[PDB]
């Protein structure tokens, strides 16, 4: 349904029913023509498929394919009022995230048990769009980076953390107390933050200009999870719907 | 505080709420009289 | 107040520390009160709208009456010691204040299941009275006796 | 592979108990 | 001076003797008890 | 040792001038600041806004100056930020504030004087625990 | 040493005597169990709070004309959290305001209005919102006396 | 989950299923007891009489 | 990182780094905590302590108290876990 | 009885939701509803339904 | 003059509480003694009236 | 998984309407005595 | 003769080998559910998150633990208070993964151990004895209640209730010590009193009994063998094991209807446990025990340490440092 129906119904009425997550619609495919200084009011992007690229093998060949995953947190995927300056530097729209609620914790599980945590989010964006006028059929691309998904104040279960926590595992006294000590523990014991990149590509639809909203279907490739340097991430592919109001 | 009327009769105010615990006892008492008949 | 855009920092979780989303997909504060996101209070409610707790109001409509009646009120939380100390169970004793609401709910938890106690003692030695063998067995008509063994 | 073991004690501890229920020595009078 | 110590420990006084009063005069003039 | 008249002096004016606090003041003190003071600011912290501590080192970094009686008993006249760039009457306990905060409609002269040396005087008794907090 | 009988046979105390209940001579213990006094030194009962309190009722109109602009639109809890965010301080501000009957009579009838537009808020009908908000806005706007 | 509901029947079918199981209790209990009226024992918990 | 270099600037010495820093460590320093230390924790990172001049909307009050204090200011590089944390560092 | 009499016509009970805070109304159109007020009664006593 | 006659009412009814559990008791002694009860208890609910005209007059 | 509701929500009413009837069915007089 | 009067009466039957009863309908389905998704959870549960911050815990058997770390975590801080059954969840995976077993397991428990009550109610009517036991075995299971269901009903999250385990038992009782301080409770010291009273009178009576054992078997044969099943007469001596324990301590404090005598033995622990029940239903609603915190000061005001600092002392080190990642904010409300 659209913001215009959502609007209407009141809070009491929307608990519970799972609908804070959607996306809501945009009808009637028209040109908004942006004036030059206006920028996207709100912006919500809903992913409706997950998937992360895996090794597997169909006729006796293994060839990098992505396959698909059911998400085990529950409603918390969608994102919502993404704010962002629209200009033009040749005749071209860049959206420019500038700030919102971007980021979401969510975790997916592979076939055979697998768990993969990722950080969907949509930081320092820089889309390119195809033209001017966000009309019917129009696309935007660009690049995002990934942050960290635990920050420094975050401890391992034995206590040992970046910015807080132990330097060393205290459990294990023996492996001080000798010339070249705690080394092979040294991957571990040491943690690192880095940031990852990742690349979205969105293609919009139908599009409101009476009430000044567009609507249409994205696709993200984003980088997984690295628990603080311990393993490497894994490749995550996510498409989806999105909305966006534009306000000049 | 109470209306200055009855500020003067505030210090039985301040035991009236603890009355019924002893009610509680005098039973105890009546029946130790009666020897626990 | 000092700038830090919020509904944007991460936690150390990566979870986000102010905002998160309810297993519902509502818009709900973060930390460990998460698990408290059902609550429908007068001074909070003016910032909620149907998708949840709107950001433009919290960005700029902010009022000072709601910052007093939050700083009183969590001043002032529903805990406190047997001697009413007040505060955490690690607190030092200066302030003088245990809850209304933690006494009632205490008193009459324990009133209640005491008497659920006396439901059962009065249900039983009732339906027992009622049969005759509240006082023994018998000793001549023992039921145990003409049963089947086994 | 000491989970087989555990499961294997709590299993044999569980047949015990089956055993002592069903399979006990009637009292008579 | 603290009259309402002095105004407190006595009420309190009253009334606890009271009803023990109540015992007294009823065991005395042979009563119902 | 006791609570002698060398421990009840204490600083009553920029300049540095140091009164002396009589006992009573002292009772009356810590009765009226935990009675209105302490919910957020038992242990001399303050529990609401922890950056901005009682231990007379914040105080004495606060704008202005707020390590004496009288600017204590200035700032319940006239609350303002830590660097005093303007007033926070609407949103703090103040004189000021009275018709919001009915705590204070009611409090006297003689009362901020004794909270101020009550706030004034604890540092110098516990000397590391005012405004410390758990972990001493 | 330094004994201390309920205030009847020994002394005050830097700290340790509570029976006490006076034991002060600072002045009046509003009641023996208050150490607060009366109302009678510094914050005064009309000193410049009705500056502010008219300040109050001013911004409560300004808030108060944007309701049937959000009742044209079909949205619903804009007006309810509108009429309850900054009308919180209006309503003891209004009361206290207010010292004559006539005030005090008025002043219930926007009440009345209020309440009226917040039910029927709540209830979704746009006629009855907007009858009330009309009402309201007369009460409100015939206030300022 | 926590849309509140009348029970929790969510689907005509959920109750409509949760029905005939109580009426087969209904029905089996009343293949004893039928067509009663009276028979008041007036005694302490006595219902001696079937 | 098992050891950050910069520890000293953190707030624990009189010389306060303004690319790693939580606000909390700018209340050494008088008239500075609101308003102002808030400015400088909440703005992009800085390659020297003269890009905290151009920071947009820095009324001037707030220039010359940063002014005054530019001596115990440094500038250092950027480290992702300490930037995130510049509000609100976790400590109370 | 007498209470919803007093709520409705003998001075009216204290309203936290009131508009403009806190205050003594009048509940002058209480719902009558029964599936509403069953609704209480036959839902959950789990979270989010209490 | 509300305080006073109130502090009757209280000794009034100390008086007659002291004293009506002691009569029912033993036996006999009620019925014998009806009308001087039945007198005092008209004096309490006086003295309960008019306290309460005082207090509605004096407001 | 509404099929797996609708069997949980037969097996529940199942015995619970068990337990009902078998108590309304003159248990009081079930007794070692008569 | 009915099918339904038939049936009823081999329900109520005392001649099966278990009885069944009415509230064996209730007490055998719901126990044998609890116990076999118990036993497969205790042995292939997959990591759960507990405390919602993405942060799962294993805590089975094939997930590398033993028997004393392994247990059965209870659901996500996320959920809080909600019913979450199976059909809730979009997928059984993710069921698993919010904790949704602790909340089957312990629901029917719950329903299992009440109807274990009434099922032994309804025995002691059938076989014609005094109808009281029940209420004797309904102190384990307000125990059991209060730490199962209350607590987490007054702390607001299932999160928060006991695990089903052995490390996790331990987990939760530190916990509660740190942010509630169960020992200065005066029931969790009734408690304490009625158990070890529990054991001393048993271990008392036990020896009495057994030392005053009428002499009806040789030497080379198990004492126990004297007695034989369904006798007629006391096979100990009442005489004189009451004067022993008259000598042992004083004449008058003794006693002698041994009727009292197992009536008291029956109400200590009873009670002790009912007053311990009430402290963690109590405790639930934060109303904690004594802080005796700071409470000797010197002339001068100096704070002079008792043992109850102590263990305030103790008490942060656990506050500080029980769910590290959790909070986020100075009070743990
Ligand atoms: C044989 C084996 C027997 C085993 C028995 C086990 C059961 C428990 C037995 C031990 C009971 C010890 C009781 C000690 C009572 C006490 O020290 O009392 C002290 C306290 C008061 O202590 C003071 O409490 C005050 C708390 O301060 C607070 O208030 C102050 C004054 O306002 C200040 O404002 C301060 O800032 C503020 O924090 C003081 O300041 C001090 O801290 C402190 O001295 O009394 C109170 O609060 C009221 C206490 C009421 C009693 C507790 C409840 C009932 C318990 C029944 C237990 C038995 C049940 C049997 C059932 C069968
Ligand atoms: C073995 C020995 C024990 C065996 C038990 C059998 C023997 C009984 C021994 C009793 C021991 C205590 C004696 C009574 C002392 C008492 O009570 O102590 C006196 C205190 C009154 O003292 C006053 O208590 C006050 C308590 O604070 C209260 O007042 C403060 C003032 O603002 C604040 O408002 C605070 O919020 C509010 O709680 C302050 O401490 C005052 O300074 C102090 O004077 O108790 C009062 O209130 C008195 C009235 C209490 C009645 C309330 C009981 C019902 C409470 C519900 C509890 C249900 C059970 C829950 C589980 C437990
Ligand atoms: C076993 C399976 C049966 C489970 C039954 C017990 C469940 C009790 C429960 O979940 O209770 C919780 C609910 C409370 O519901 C709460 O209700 C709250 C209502 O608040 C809402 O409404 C409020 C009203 O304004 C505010 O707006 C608030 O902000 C808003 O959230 C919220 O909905 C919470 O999420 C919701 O948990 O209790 C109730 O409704 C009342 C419960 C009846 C009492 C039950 C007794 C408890 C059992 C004790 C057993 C003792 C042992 C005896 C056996 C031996
Ligand atoms: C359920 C009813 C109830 C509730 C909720 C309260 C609640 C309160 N009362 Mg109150 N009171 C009550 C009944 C109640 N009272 C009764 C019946 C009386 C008459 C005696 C009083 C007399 C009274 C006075 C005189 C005062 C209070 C005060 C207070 C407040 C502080 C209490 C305190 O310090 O705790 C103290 C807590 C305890 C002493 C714990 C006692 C626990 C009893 C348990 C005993 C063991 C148990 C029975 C063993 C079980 C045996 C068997 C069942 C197996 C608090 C709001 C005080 C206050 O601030 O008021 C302004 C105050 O001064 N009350
Ligand atoms: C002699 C004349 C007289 C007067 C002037 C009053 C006046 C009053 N009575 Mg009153 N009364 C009287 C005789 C009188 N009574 C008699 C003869 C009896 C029978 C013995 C009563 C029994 C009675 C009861 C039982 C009650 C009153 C109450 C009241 C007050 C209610 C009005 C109110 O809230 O105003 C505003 C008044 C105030 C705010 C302060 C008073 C009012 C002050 C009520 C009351 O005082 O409640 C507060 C109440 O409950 N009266
Ligand atoms: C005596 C039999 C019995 C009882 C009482 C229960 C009870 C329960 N089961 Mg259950 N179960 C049983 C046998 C039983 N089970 C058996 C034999 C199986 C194996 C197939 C299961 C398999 C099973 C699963 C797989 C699940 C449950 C769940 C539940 C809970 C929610 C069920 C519900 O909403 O019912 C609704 C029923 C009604 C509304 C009708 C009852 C109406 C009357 C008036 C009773 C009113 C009660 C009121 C509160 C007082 C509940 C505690 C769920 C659970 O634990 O979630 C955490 C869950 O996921 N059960
Ligand atoms: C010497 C020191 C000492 C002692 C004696 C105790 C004694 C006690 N503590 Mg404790 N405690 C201590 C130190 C001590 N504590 C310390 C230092 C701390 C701080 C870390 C605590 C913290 C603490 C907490 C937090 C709690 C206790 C509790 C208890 C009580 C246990 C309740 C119990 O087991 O019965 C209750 C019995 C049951 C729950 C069993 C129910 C059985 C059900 C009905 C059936 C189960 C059937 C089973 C599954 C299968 C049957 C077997 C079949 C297969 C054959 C008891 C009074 C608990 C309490 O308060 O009681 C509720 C509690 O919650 N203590
Ligand atoms: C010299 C040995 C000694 C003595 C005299 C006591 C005596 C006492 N202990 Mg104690 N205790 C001891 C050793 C001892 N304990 C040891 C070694 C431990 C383990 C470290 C404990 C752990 C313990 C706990 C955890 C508790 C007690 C409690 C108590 C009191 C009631 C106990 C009771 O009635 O039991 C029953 C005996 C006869 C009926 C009583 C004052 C309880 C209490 O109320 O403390 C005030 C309580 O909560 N004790
Ligand atoms: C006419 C008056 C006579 C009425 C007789 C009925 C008395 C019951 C009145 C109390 C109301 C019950 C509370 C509602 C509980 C309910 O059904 O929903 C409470 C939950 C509702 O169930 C959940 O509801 C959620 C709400 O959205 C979702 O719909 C979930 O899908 C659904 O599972 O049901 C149960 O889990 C409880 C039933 C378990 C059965 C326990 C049996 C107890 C033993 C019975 C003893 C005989 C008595
Ligand atoms: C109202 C009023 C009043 C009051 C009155 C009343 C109503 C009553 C009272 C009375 C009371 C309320 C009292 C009580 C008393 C009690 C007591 C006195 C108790 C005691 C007890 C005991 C102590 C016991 C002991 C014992 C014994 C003897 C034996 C056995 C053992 C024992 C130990 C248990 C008055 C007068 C003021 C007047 C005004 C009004
Ligand atoms: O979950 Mn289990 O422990 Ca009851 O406090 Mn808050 O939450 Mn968590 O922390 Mn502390
Ligand atoms: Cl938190
Ligand atoms: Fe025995």
């Amino acid at each position: 349904l659209t913001k215009s129906q959502i609007n209407e119904l009141s809070y009491l009425q929307v608990k519970g029913t799972g609908l804070a997550n959607r996306c809501a619609e945009v009808v009637g495919e028209d040109s908004i023509k942006p004036k030059p200084g206006a920028k996207l009011v709100d912006m919500c992007i809903e992913p409706k498929a997950w998937a992360v690229e895996e090794e597997v093998g169909k006729a006796g060949k293994t060839e990098k394919k992505f396959v698909n995953s059911k998400v085990m947190t529950r409603q918390t995927y969608t994102l919502d009022a993404i704010e962002g300056p629209i200009t033009v530097d040749g005749g071209k729209i860049t959206f420019s995230e500038k700030e919102g609620i971007d980021y979401a914790a969510t975790t997916v599980q592979l076939p055979g048990g697998e768990r993969v945590p990722f950080l969907f989010t949509v930081k320092d964006l820089v889309a390119k769009g195809n033209g001017d006028t966000f009309k019917p059929g129009f696309q935007m691309g660009g690049d995002f980076n990934t942050p960290s998904y635990r920050t420094g104040l975050f401890l391992d279960p034995k206590g040992r953390g970046g910015t807080t926590g132990y330097d060393m595992a205290v459990a294990l006294p023996a492996l001080q107390l000798g010339e070249e000590g705690d080394a092979e523990l040294f991957g571990e014991n040491n943690k690192v933050f880095d940031i990852t990149q990742g690349r979205i590509e969105m293609e919009v639809n139908k599009v409101n200009a009476e009430d000044s909203e567009i609507g249409g279907v994205f696709v993200a490739t984003q980088l997984s999870d690295t628990d603080m340097g311990s393993k490497t991430p894994k490749k995550v592919l996510t498409k989806g719907i999105f909305y966006a109001k534009v306000e000049q | 505080k109470l209306p200055e009327a009855y500020a003067f009769l505030n210090p039985i105010v301040d035991v009236m709420p603890v009355i019924p615990v002893l009610f509680f006892l005098l039973a105890f008492v009546w029946q130790a009289a009666v020897s626990f008949r | 107040r000092l700038g830090a855009n919020v509904s944007s920092a991460q936690g150390p979780t990566g979870l986000g520390k102010y905002l998160m989303r309810s297993p519902s997909g509502e818009i709900i504060f973060g930390g460990e009160t998460m698990r408290f996101w059902d609550l429908r209070a007068p001074w909070v409610e003016p910032l909620r709208g149907p998708n949840g707790l709107d950001i433009n109001k919290i960005k700029n409509d902010i009022q000072p009456w709601q910052e007093r009646r939050a700083a009183e009120y969590m001043t002032h939380a529903p805990l406190g010691s047997l001697n009413s100390v007040g505060g955490v169970a690690t607190e030092i004793n200066s302030v003088n204040y245990v809850s209304p609401r933690s006494w009632l709910c205490c008193s009459h938890f324990f009133l209640a299941f005491f008497f659920l106690v006396g439901h059962w003692w009065h249900a039983g030695r009732a339906r027992a009275a009622a049969a005759g063998f509240e006082k023994g067995i018998d000793r001549d008509f023992e039921p145990v006796l003409s049963m089947t063994p086994l | 592979m000491e989970a087989l073991v555990y499961t294997f004690l709590l299993i044999g501890t569980l047949m015990v108990i089956f055993f002592a229920v069903f399979f006990r020595e009637t009292p008579r009078i | 001076d603290t009259r309402l110590l002095v105004i407190a420990a006595p009420v309190l006084v009253a009334a606890s003797w009271a009803l023990f009063n109540i015992g007294r005069l009823a065991i005395q003039q042979i009563q119902r008890l | 040792i006791d609570l002698d008249e060398a421990t009840r002096t204490v600083v009553v004016d920029n300049a540095g001038n140091t009164t002396v606090l009589t006992p009573e003041q002292v009772k009356r003190g810590k009765r009226l600041f935990n009675a209105t003071c302490g919910a957020c600011h038992v242990g001399g912290i303050t529990k609401t806004n922890p950056n901005v501590g009682l231990d007379p080192e914040a105080l004495s970094l606060a704008t202005p100056r707020r390590d004496n009686i009288n600017a204590l008993v200035d700032y319940i006249k006239n609350p303002t930020t830590y660097d005093g760039l303007e007033s926070i009457a609407e949103v703090h306990p103040s004189i000021k504030s009275a018709d919001i905060y009915p705590r204070m409609r009611s409090l006297t002269d003689e009362d901020l004087y004794s909270i101020a040396g009550h706030i004034m005087l604890s540092p110098k008794i516990a000397s590391e625990k005012w405004g410390g907090g758990k972990i001493y | 040493s330094v004994f201390g009988l309920i205030g009847d046979g020994t002394s005050y105390s830097e700290g340790a005597a509570y029976g006490t209940d006076q034991a002060d001579k600072l002045y009046s213990p509003y009641s023996v169990y208050s150490p607060e006094g009366e109302k009678s030194l510094y914050k005064p009962d009309s000193a410049e709070y009705l500056a502010r309190k008219k300040a109050v009722l001013a911004e409560t109109k300004n808030r108060l004309q944007k309701i049937p602009g959000y009742v044209d639109k079909k949205e619903w809890f804009n007006v309810k959290d509108e009429l309850t965010r900054y009308m919180y301080e209006t309503r003891g501000a209004v009361r206290s305001l207010s010292s004559s009957v006539t005030q005090k009579e008025k002043a219930e009838v926007f009440f009345r209005a209020l309440e009226d537009t917040y039910g029927a808020a709540t209830l979704k009908k746009g006629d009855a919102v907007k009858a009330s908000n009309d009402k309201a806005i007369a009460a409100l706007d015939a206030f300022t006396a | 989950a926590r849309f509140a509901n009348g029970k929790p029947q969510s689907i005509e079918a959920k109750y409509i299923m949760r029905s005939p199981a109580e009426w087969d209790r209904f029905m089996r209990f009343m293949d004893r007891y039928a067509e009663a009226n009276g028979l008041g024992f007036s005694s302490x918990x006595x219902x001696x009489x079937x | 990182v098992i050891d950050y270099e910069n520890i000293g600037y953190l707030g624990g010495s009189s010389i306060v780094d303004i690319n790693n820093a939580n606000i909390r460590a700018y209340l050494k320093m008088p008239g500075m905590y609101p308003t102002v230390a808030g400015k400088i924790v909440s703005h992009g990172p800085y390659s020297g302590v003269s890009d905290l001049y151009k920071i947009p909307g820095l009324s001037s009050a707030e220039a010359d108290v940063i002014k005054k204090y530019e001596s115990r200011l440094t500038a250092k590089t950027p480290s992702p876990d300490y930037v995130i944390d510049r509000i609100n560092n976790g400590l109370y | 009885f007498l209470l919803v009499i007093k709520a409705m016509y003998l001075g009216g009970v204290y309203d936290t939701w009131a508009p403009g805070g806190g205050d003594v109304r009048y509940i002058t159109t209480p719902t009558l509803n029964p599936i509403v007020i069953f609704g209480y009664v036959f839902r959950s006593p789990f979270g989010g339904d209490g | 003059m509300i305080t006073a006659l109130t502090a009757l009412f209280v000794l009034v009814s100390l008086a007659l509480v002291v004293t009506v559990p002691v009569a029912l008791a033993t036996p006999g002694e009620w019925e014998t003694s009806k009308d001087q009860f039945n007198k005092i208890f008209q004096l309490w609910v006086g003295l309960v009236v008019a306290i309460a005209t005082a207090d509605g007059i004096s407001t | 998984m509404l099929t797996l509701k609708i069997l949980v929500y037969t097996t529940v009413i199942f015995f619970v309407s068990l337990f009902i009837f078998g108590f309304l069915s003159s248990d009081p007089s079930r007794n070692p005595n008569r | 003769v009915s099918l339904w009067e038939r049936f009823c009466a081999w329900i109520t039957s005392t001649e099966n080998r278990l009885y069944i009863g009415w509230f064996g309908c209730l007490m055998f389905p719901t126990l044998l559910t609890a116990t076999s998704c118990f036993i497969i959870a205790f042995i292939a549960a997959p990591p759960v998150d507990i405390d919602g911050i993405r942060e799962p815990v294993s805590g089975s058997l094939l997930y590398g633990n033993n028997i004393i770390s392994g247990a059965v975590v209870p659901s996500s801080n996320a959920i809080g208070m909600h019913f979450y059954p199976i059909w809730e969840a979009a997928s059984v995976d993710e069921w698993l993964y919010n904790g949704g077993p602790y909340q089957l397991i312990v629901l029917h428990f719950l329903l299992g151990v009440s109807a274990y009550m009434g099922r032994e109610w309804e025995l002691s009517y059938r076989l014609g004895m005094r109808p009281w036991i029940f209420v004797a075995f309904s102190a384990p299971v307000a125990a059991a209640s209060a730490v199962f269901l209350v607590y987490p009903i007054g702390q607001g999250s299932f999160s928060d209730g006991m695990p089903l385990g052995i490390s996790g038992t331990f987990n939760f009782m530190l916990v509660f010590q740190a942010e509630h301080n169960i020992l200065m409770h005066p029931f969790h010291m009734a408690g304490v009193a009625g158990v070890f009273g529990g054991s001393l009178f048993s271990a008392m009576h036990g020896s009495l009994v057994t030392s005053s054992l009428i002499r009806e078997t040789t030497e080379n044969e198990s004492t126990n063998y004297g007695y034989k099943f369904g006798q007629e007469e006391e096979t100990y001596n009442i005489v004189a094991a009451h004067g022993y324990f008259g000598r042992l301590i004083f004449q008058y404090a003794s006693f002698n209807n041994s009727r009292a005598l197992h009536f008291f033995l029956a109400l200590w622990p009873v009670v002790g446990i009912w007053i311990t029940a009430m402290g963690i239903s109590t405790m639930a609603f934060n109303l904690n025990g004594f802080n005796f915190n700071q409470s000797v000061v010197d002339s001068q005001g100096r704070v002079i340490n008792t043992w109850a600092d102590i263990l305030n002392r103790a008490n942060l080190g656990i506050e500080v440092m029980h769910e590290r990642n959790a909070h986020n904010f100075p009070l743990d409300l």
